[PDB]
């Protein structure tokens, strides 16, 4: 039941930003992220 | 940010038709796959150039259909819907303002991966993070915020203020609004602005017009054609002058993979710069001196380009 | 704070220990340099149109004089071949050499201080970097504060009061619907807005979106608590 | 004294000036002793 497939590829999740003259988002709370990166 | 993408028949190029000469080039060994290997590691990262400038934004985030910012007007380098590409009208001006035989010779040139409508998409997506969100969403989710309050953050960053915006807000509107238009008009009439892709277009076009030329070349063979050489001499002596065209074709493929891979890495340099740039100055707001333009860097809006990326850099001066 | 370190370090562990593929880059640099010799040891085998590829075969069957005839057919044909090589290897070390100029950079800028450079020390806002060592290699420990849970506010410019406008001094003004608040603007903190948030700029007719809310002024309960202090030793001296 | 922060005195700075500093809350308790001494010259009535 597998097979290759062809596609258009997506360039991420779509979102419309709750833009208004007199709203703002703050955040409420953090995380902390490690991320790793490898240079030669 | 990116160069054509080639990739070359070494086979075609040096001994197209003609299984004698073929037959000769056996003799050489691996520097066909070699040369093809080379031409495919400069493709290859012509697509990762241009992903690593313009896929730096996570979701692709949409204006509201208010645009509500506070008197600062961007419908200049917003998406324009009334197209098949949704670019904006600076990028319209700037894809019309730089202009872009072979095939037969075995040469062919490779489709980047992203087309023109997915790098206007990326760049749509930076464009409305950046005017309902601020920095934001390079840190986190984007956060809205309204656009002059976002632009007295900006204020405080350059250490001026906030009441310096919000008591001259439409003295500052005004003069972005202008400053905005003047960028329409400089590239509407200005040849020369767009230099910098145009001679990496043109750089492009020279070298495979040259690699196409030494075909022509004999060199020191009693001819550049082969049918010539194998109708009018016997196999031994043929087989000799065939090996002078070999010879100096394949220096004529060495020498174009050779400058193109020297090529390759300047463009590479600025495609990482251009991705610093679309970091640090769109993403972002930088304390780096003149680094995002001359003045007190605010923000930067991308807009795309054949082959490359432009920042409207705005500063406070 | 220490617990998601903790468990961001724990993560680490987990995918290294895992995926075959993670350190694909230094993998790469260690195959070209392999594939370049696989491929200057193969253009020895080529004859390059000599009746060999082998000098002993030349040598063994031809005289002085008609072996050299062969001998620079291979003397050309290999000659090229190290030129290819030793070119492909200039190329390739600039190619390195930007890369370990950038990760002398991330080690000044990143390890040895915290970074305001937007993407440069990971995705989020620099706290600081780890350097750890790979073959041929160096891997950042990125650690980055990432904002995680918003709500929306209504906010505003500034506040109006005795017809003087305010603006935050560290912050941004938000409302719950119903209060007005100032915070800080990475992390929802509210105060009430007094005259130790806030400062003053002309008169609320200038600022666009401007709204009316009270703002305290934490001497005056102290001096107000002053005047009933006065008031009831004023009532008392009443008395003789 | 909201702007400025103090430290030392002008015998170290190089090209220190003269000017007065003003103090917020010194009209603020001078016109609270006006309304000490108001209240006072009300109470000698009794
Ligand atoms: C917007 O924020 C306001 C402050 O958090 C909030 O008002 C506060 O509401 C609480 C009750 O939920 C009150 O708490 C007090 O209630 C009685 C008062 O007699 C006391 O017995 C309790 O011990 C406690 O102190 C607060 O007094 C009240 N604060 C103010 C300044 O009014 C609003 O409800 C919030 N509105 C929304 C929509 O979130
Ligand atoms: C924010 O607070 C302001 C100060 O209280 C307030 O301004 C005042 O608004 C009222 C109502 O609009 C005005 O009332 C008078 O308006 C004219 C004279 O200006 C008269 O014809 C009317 O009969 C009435 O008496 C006040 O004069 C006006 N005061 C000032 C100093 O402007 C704002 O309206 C408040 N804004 C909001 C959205 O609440
Ligand atoms: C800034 O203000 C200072 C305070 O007023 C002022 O200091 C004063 O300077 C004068 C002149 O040097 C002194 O006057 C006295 O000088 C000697 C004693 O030192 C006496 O013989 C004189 O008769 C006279 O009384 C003040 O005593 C001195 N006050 C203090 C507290 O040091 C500075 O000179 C001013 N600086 C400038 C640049 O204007
Ligand atoms: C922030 O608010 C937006 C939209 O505005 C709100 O609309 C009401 C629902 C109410 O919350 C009002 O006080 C605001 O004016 C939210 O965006 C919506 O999200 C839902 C999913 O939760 C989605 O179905 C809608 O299409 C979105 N609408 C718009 C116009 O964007 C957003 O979720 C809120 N964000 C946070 C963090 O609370
Ligand atoms: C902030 O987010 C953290 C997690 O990123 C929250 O901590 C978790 O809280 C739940 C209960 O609500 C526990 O079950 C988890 O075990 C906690 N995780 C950790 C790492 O301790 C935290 O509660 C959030 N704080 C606020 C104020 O929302
Ligand atoms: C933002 O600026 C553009 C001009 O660059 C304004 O668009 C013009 O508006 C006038 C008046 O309606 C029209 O006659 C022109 O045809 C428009 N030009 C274009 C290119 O569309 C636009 O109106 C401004 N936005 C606001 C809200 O004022
Ligand atoms: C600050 O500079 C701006 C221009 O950069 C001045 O604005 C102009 O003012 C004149 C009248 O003084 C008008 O004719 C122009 O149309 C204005 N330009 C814009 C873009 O609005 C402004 O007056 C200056 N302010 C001060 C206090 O000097
Ligand atoms: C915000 O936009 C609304 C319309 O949606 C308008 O009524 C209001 O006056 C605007 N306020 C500001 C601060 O611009
Ligand atoms: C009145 O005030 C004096 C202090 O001045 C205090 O000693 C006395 O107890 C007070 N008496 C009353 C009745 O308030
Ligand atoms: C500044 O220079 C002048 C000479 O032009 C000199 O008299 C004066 O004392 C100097 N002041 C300072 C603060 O150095
Ligand atoms: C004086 O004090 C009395 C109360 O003892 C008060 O009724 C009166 O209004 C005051 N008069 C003045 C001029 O303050």
């Amino acid at each position: 039941s597998q097979s290759i497939i062809a596609y258009t590829m997506s360039l991420g999740a779509e979102n419309s930003v709750a833009y208004s003259n007199n709203s703002i988002a703050i955040p409420t709370n953090f995380t902390i992220s490690v991320t790793t990166e490898i240079l030669p | 940010v990116s160069m054509t993408k080639t990739s070359v028949d070494c086979t075609m190029y040096i001994c197209g038709d003609s299984t004698e000469c073929s037959n000769l080039l056996l003799q050489y060994g691996s520097f066909c796959t070699q040369l093809n290997r080379a031409l495919t590691g400069i493709a290859v990262e012509q697509d990762k150039n241009t992903q690593e400038v313009f896929a730096q934004v996570k979701q692709i985030y949409k204006t509201p259909p208010i645009k509500d910012f506070g008197g600062f007007n961007f419908s200049q380098i917003l998406p324009d819907p009334s197209k098949p590409s949704k670019r904006s009208f600076i990028e319209d001006l700037l894809f019309n303002k730089v202009t872009l035989a072979q095939k037969f010779n075995g040469l062919t040139v490779l489709p980047p991966l992203l087309t023109d409508e997915m790098i206007a998409q990326y760049t749509s997506a930076l464009l409305a993070g950046t005017i309902t969100s601020g920095w934001t969403f390079g840190a986190g989710a984007a956060l809205q915020i309204p656009f002059a309050m976002q632009m007295a953050y900006r204020f405080n960053g350059i250490g001026v203020t906030q009441n310096v915006l919000y008591e001259n807000q439409k003295l500052i509107a005004n003069q972005f609004n202008s400053a905005i238009g003047k960028i329409q008009d400089s590239l509407s009439s200005t040849a020369s602005a767009l230099g910098k892709l145009q001679d990496v277009v043109n750089q492009n076009a020279q070298a495979l017009n040259t690699l196409v030329k030494q075909l022509s070349s004999n060199f020191g063979a009693i001819s550049s054609v082969l049918n010539d050489i194998l109708s009018r001499l016997d196999k031994v002596e043929a087989e000799v002058q065939i090996d002078r065209l070999i010879t100096g074709r394949l220096q004529s493929l060495q020498t174009y993979v050779t400058q193109q891979l020297i090529r390759a890495a300047e463009i590479r340099a600025s495609a990482n710069l251009a991705a610093t740039k679309m970091s640090e100055c769109v993403l972002g707001q930088s304390k780096r001196v003149d680094f995002c333009g001359k003045g007190y860097h605010l923000m930067s809006f991308p807009q795309s380009a054949p082959h490359g990326v432009v920042f409207l850099h705005v500063t406070y001066v | 704070i220490a617990n998601q370190f903790n468990s961001a370090i724990g993560k680490i562990q987990d995918s290294l220990s895992s995926t075959a593929s993670a350190l694909g880059k230094l993998q790469d640099v260690v195959n070209q340099n392999a594939q370049a010799l696989n491929t200057l040891v193969k253009q020895l085998s080529s004859n390059f149109g000599a009746i060999s590829s082998v000098l002993n075969d030349i040598l063994s069957r031809l005289d002085k004089v008609e072996a050299e005839v062969q001998i620079d057919r291979l003397i050309t044909g290999r000659l090229q071949s190290l030129q290819t090589y030793v070119t492909q290897q200039l190329i390739r070390a600039a190619e390195i050499r930007a890369s370990a100029n950038l990760a002398a950079t991330k080690m000044s800028e990143c390890v040895l201080g915290q970074s305001k450079r937007v993407d440069f020390c990971g995705k989020g806002y620099h706290l600081m970097s780890f350097p750890q060592s790979a073959p041929h290699g160096v891997v950042f420990l990125h650690v980055t504060y990432v904002p995680a849970q918003e709500k929306n506010f209504t906010t505003a410019p500034a506040i109006c009061h005795d017809g003087k406008a305010h603006f935050p001094r560290e912050g941004v003004f938000v409302s719950n619907g119903t209060h007005w608040f100032v915070t800080q603007r990475n992390f929802y903190e509210p105060q009430i807005i007094t005259t130790d948030n806030t400062f003053v700029s002309g008169n609320c007719d200038v600022v666009i979106g401007i709204v009316n809310n009270t703002v305290y002024d934490p001497l005056q309960p102290e001096l107000d608590s002053f005047k009933e202090e006065l008031d009831k030793y004023f009532k008392n001296h009443t008395s003789p």
